[PDB]
């Protein structure tokens, strides 16, 4: 009874503990947690990796390689951070395409300040990859703060603005890095007032009915289950860290960065691949920047395309198909996203771009309509 | 032994929780030492010739 | 009219089976999403018909929480799906709407 | 290059023994707890 | 035989058939605050002991 | 706060010292042992390596 | 989302665009002089140095 009375235990209580959750959330549903425990792993081997780190575009490129090579292990702490990161990518489509699929989206509060934690997850991380200063981190600054040149009449403004200058140098890297810093926290703040609002509601179930007949506290039942997924993500980023840290990385940045000279095969980090297809499919410069952000904003819109009398797919045959019609060309885009500029890759790159938004925009909706009809009503 | 042994480490050990975390706590001190050696064992046969502590011998100095 | 009619009807049993929540035992009205229409129809259901729909939901979240179905012999015949709540709903939906012309005048 | 690939190596085995041991032991208590529902029996008894 | 108790044969007497033993519950009627097995086994021992 | 002289507070820490006794042995363990503190462990049989 | 097309739906909507279109002219001014807009700012007499 302590638990509930103590001004402070009684939050706990009330979110880990006697929290009613559905009895049948499945393994798609530990992704939130473990979306939590990334970004506290992010936070504690980062803040490790601040300790024995400097913002000078001159030794940042040494920084690093003194962590990895002096520092105690420092380098453990390194490839954990970075794959970390990865994993955190991981983590965030799973939760996404959970959601979408399951009809979470209709919880409007938690799935839009959901797409605020997205975005303010992908300016981390984009900023995190420019710190080493290898010839990656500085053509992946370069590409990405350019896009906003493409903003019409302010755009060279805000660009130059940002860099601190009229090019990407060392005044962008060390405000990089204050950003880099300070962004995790303001997300961990934002990650509470997703949790507020979802358990106004509590959590949808597989089956997109109503659980409040059968429910069954968070402990033991999900904390438990938490548990074990928890040991599952430490392994999956062992694996990485600790038999092939370079897997996900680039040869390239391990070269330090050189303004004068560009890669000629340049590849991003595998959770950027799918995005920046979209972007070269369309060689207008200010409209294959708007497909760029819109391919991401798309997510605020997806509650109003709802049209199933039905919450979750798990009874929707034809949503199924066309679900995983999306995640197959998304698994497209991002082969795309990694293969040069030529022939056959350009058409193939622009017909998965359209069928991405024709799918979200076009024909889920209107499956869900024949779905209705169907079952006549 | 007639009793079960899974038995006797209830009535013993873990029916108080402070014997149960004791019986952890020194449980993680002696698991330490034989992990560590036994893997160590396992890693260094694995690599009997490459190691440092398998060509030490060359050079005595 | 036997000929069109049961071909489409034909397509809408296959359907049915194809969506599946007859496998956990689950009529077509206990899958519809809870809006505002929606919880006052339920809210509107007779004792046993309310009862039964609780009985039901909980025996397929306990399935879904088991990843099983019933057997076969138990599943919801197409043929016998009672759309117990679509009248209730059907009125509830009319009065919003007679509340939304009289909003415009 | 990698001067820490020896000891990272011997790491990735440690690692790899204790998830062998970890993950059947988590999973078992998961199971433990969640067993007294995985086996619950419901019945429907409504007065007629 | 009741003169015989004192404190420690309660203690004693009451361990060998509560402490970290399975009840049997029976519930009727509103009881969905009921708690859950398992947070009832848990409440027949303390962490503390 | 002289409330807590009494035979029944004495009677109620005679039951508790055996169990804040081990207590103490769980923590003085594991502070030895999650510091490897030397000073003791060379001590111990098997631990010394 | 027809609901909103009625006719008091269109007199409550002309009771609101005085309104609404100087609060049009609040952030509109309010742009020009927080960002020193001199495409605008030349036109102005006074402002002018
Ligand atoms: C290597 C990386 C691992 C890839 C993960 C594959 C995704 C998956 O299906 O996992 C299900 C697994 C079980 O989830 P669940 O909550 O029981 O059901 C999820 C849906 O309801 C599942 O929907 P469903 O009810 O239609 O079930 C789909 C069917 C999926 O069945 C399959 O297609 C897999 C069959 C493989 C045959 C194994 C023979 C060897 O799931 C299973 O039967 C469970 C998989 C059993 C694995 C046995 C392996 C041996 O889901 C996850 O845990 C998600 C992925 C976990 C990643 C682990 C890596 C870290
Ligand atoms: C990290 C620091 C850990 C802080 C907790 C330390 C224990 C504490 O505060 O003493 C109260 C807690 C009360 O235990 P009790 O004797 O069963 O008292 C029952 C009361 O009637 C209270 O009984 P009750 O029915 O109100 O609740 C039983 C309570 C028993 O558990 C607790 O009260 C522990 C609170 C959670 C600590 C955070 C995890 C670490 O169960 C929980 O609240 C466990 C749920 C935690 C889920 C967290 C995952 C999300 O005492 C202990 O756990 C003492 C043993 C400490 C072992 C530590 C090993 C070193
Ligand atoms: C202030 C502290 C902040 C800590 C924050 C950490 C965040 C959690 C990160 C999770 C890392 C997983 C374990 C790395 C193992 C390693 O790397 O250890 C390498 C060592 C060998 O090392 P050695 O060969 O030098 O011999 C050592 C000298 N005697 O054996 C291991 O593999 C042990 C790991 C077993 C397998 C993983 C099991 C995961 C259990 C989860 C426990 C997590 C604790 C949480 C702490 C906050
Ligand atoms: C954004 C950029 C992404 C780039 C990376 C793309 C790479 C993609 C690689 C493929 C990933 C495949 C993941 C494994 C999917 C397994 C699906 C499965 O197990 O079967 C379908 C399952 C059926 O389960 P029901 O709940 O319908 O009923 C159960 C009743 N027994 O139903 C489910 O379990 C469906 C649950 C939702 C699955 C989530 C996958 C989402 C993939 C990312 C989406 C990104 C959206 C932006
Ligand atoms: C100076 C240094 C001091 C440190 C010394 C070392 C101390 C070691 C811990 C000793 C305390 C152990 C007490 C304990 O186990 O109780 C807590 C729960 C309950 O155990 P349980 O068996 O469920 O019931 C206990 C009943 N009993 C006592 C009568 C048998 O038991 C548990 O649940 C514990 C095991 C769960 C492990 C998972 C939780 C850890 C966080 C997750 C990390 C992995 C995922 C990232
Ligand atoms: C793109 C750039 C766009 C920016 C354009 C500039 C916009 C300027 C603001 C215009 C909005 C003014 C509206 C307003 O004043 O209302 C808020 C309150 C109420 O005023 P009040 O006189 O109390 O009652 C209003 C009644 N009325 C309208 C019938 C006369 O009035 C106030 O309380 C406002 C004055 C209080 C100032 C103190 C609060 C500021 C934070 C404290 C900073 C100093 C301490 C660190
Ligand atoms: C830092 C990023 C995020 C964290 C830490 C986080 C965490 C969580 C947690 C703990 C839950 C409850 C447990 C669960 O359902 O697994 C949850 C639920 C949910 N999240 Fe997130 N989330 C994040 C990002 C997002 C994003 C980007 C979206 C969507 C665009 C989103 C949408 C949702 C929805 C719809 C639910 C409710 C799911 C349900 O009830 O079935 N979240 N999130
Ligand atoms: C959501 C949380 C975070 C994400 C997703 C993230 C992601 C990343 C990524 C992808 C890199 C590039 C690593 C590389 O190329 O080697 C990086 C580097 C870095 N991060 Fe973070 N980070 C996060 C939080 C933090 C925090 C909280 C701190 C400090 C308190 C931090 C400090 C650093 C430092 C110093 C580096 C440069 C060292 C290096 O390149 O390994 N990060 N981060
Ligand atoms: C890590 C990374 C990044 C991080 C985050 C990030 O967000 C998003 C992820 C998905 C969708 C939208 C945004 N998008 C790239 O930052 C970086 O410079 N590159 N590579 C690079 C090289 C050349 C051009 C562009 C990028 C990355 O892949
Ligand atoms: C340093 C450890 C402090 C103690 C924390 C702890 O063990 O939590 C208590 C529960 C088990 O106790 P109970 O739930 O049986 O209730 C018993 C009450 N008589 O354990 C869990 O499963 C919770 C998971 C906590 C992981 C962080
Ligand atoms: C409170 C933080 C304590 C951390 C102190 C510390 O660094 O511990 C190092 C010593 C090492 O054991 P030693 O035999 O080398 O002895 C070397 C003596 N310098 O281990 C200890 O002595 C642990 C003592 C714990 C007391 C609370
Ligand atoms: C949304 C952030 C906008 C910030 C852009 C900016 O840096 O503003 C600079 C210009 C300066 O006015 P100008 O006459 O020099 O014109 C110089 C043109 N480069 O002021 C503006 O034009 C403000 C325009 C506001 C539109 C929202
Ligand atoms: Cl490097």
């Amino acid at each position: 009874n302590i638990r509930k009375s103590h001004p402070l235990m009684k939050i706990v209580n009330n979110a880990f503990i006697d929290l009613p959750a559905p009895s049948n959330i499945s393994s798609w549903w530990n992704f939130g947690s473990l979306l939590g425990i990334c970004l506290i792993l992010q936070i504690l081997t980062g803040l490790f990796l601040a300790m024995h780190y400097t913002s000078d575009t001159t030794t940042a490129f040494s920084s690093v390689t003194h962590i990895c090579r002096d520092v105690n292990y420092g380098w453990i702490i390194r490839y954990m951070h970075a794959n970390g990161a990865s994993m955190f990518f991981i983590c965030l489509y799973m939760h996404v395409g959970r959601g979408l699929y399951y009809g979470s989206y209709t919880f409007l509060e938690t799935w839009n300040i959901g797409v605020i934690l997205l975005l303010t997850v992908m300016a981390t991380a984009f900023m995190g990859y420019v710190l080493p200063w290898g010839q990656m981190s500085f053509w992946g600054a370069t590409v990405i703060t350019n896009l906003l040149s493409a903003i019409p009449y302010i755009g060279t403004n805000l660009v130059e603005w940002i860099w601190g200058g009229f090019s990407v140098d060392k005044a962008t890297l060390t405000r990089f890095f204050a950003f880099h810093f300070i962004l995790p926290f303001i997300i961990m703040a934002i990650a509470m007032v997703h949790l507020l609002f979802l358990h106004e509601t509590g959590s949808n179930n597989p089956t997109g009915i109503s659980s409040d007949v059968d429910k069954i506290p968070f402990h033991p039942y999900y904390t438990i289950k938490d548990i074990l997924g928890a040991l599952l993500l430490i392994l999956a980023l062992m694996l990485l860290v600790l038999f092939a840290p370079d897997l996900l990385g680039d040869p390239d940045n391990y070269t330090p960065a050189n303004p004068l000279n560009t890669p000629p095969h340049i590849k991003p980090e595998w959770y950027f691949l799918f995005a920046y297809a979209i972007l070269r499919s369309i060689p207008n410069k200010l409209g294959g920047v708007l497909a760029l952000a819109f391919s991401i904003l798309i997510l605020a819109l997806i509650p109003l395309l709802h049209t199933s009398k039905q919450r979750s797919m798990m009874f929707r045959p034809l949503s199924q198909c066309l679900f995983w019609a999306l995640v197959a060309d998304l698994l497209t885009l991002t082969w795309i996203g990694g293969q040069p500029v030529e022939h056959p890759y350009i058409t193939i790159g622009q017909l998965a771009s359209v069928l991405y938004f024709l799918l979200i925009l076009v024909l889920m909706p209107t499956a869900g309509t024949i779905e209705n009809k169907l079952l006549k009503w | 032994v007639a009793p079960t042994l899974t038995a006797r480490l209830y009535s013993l050990l873990f029916r108080r929780t402070s014997t149960f975390a004791l019986t952890i706590v020194v449980g993680a001190l002696f698991f330490e030492r034989a992990f560590d050696q036994g893997a160590d064992a396992i890693y260094e046969h694995i690599n009997e010739g490459k190691l440092w502590k398998h060509i030490k011998h060359k050079y005595e100095n | 009219v036997s000929a069109s009619s049961r071909w489409l009807e034909g397509i809408r049993k296959w359907y049915y089976n194809a969506a599946g929540f007859n496998k956990l035992g689950l009529m077509r009205d206990d899958t519809i999403h809870e809006n505002d229409d929606v919880k006052e129809a339920i809210r509107r259901l007779p004792e046993n018909l309310y009862n039964d729909r609780v009985f039901r939901i909980k025996r397929a979240l306990d399935l879904s929480m088991r990843q099983q179905i019933l057997p076969k012999e138990q599943w919801t015949k197409y043929e016998e799906d009672k759309s117990y709540l679509e009248p209730y709903l059907k009125e509830v939906i009319r009065e919003r709407k007679e509340r939304e012309e009289w909003a415009k005048k | 290059a990698e001067p820490e690939h020896d000891h990272r190596k011997r790491m990735g085995l440690k690692m790899l023994l204790m998830m062998g041991l970890l993950l059947p032991l988590v999973y078992a208590m998961k199971r433990h707890k969640w067993s007294v529902l995985k086996s619950r029996k419901l019945a429907y008894r409504p007065p007629k | 035989r009741i003169a015989e108790v004192d404190a420690r044969v309660v203690r004693e007497v009451c361990s060998k058939y509560f402490y970290d033993q399975c009840p049997a519950v029976a519930g009727f009627g509103p009881i969905e605050q009921l708690p859950d097995y398992n947070r009832i086994r848990s409440g027949m021992f303390w962490l503390r002991f | 706060l002289t409330r807590f002289l009494g035979p029944r507070y004495r009677q109620l820490a005679r039951n508790w010292v055996p169990t804040a006794s081990l207590w103490g042995a769980v923590g003085a363990v594991g502070l030895v042992w999650a510091t490897d503190w030397r000073l003791i462990l060379d001590w111990v049989p098997y631990i010394n390596g």
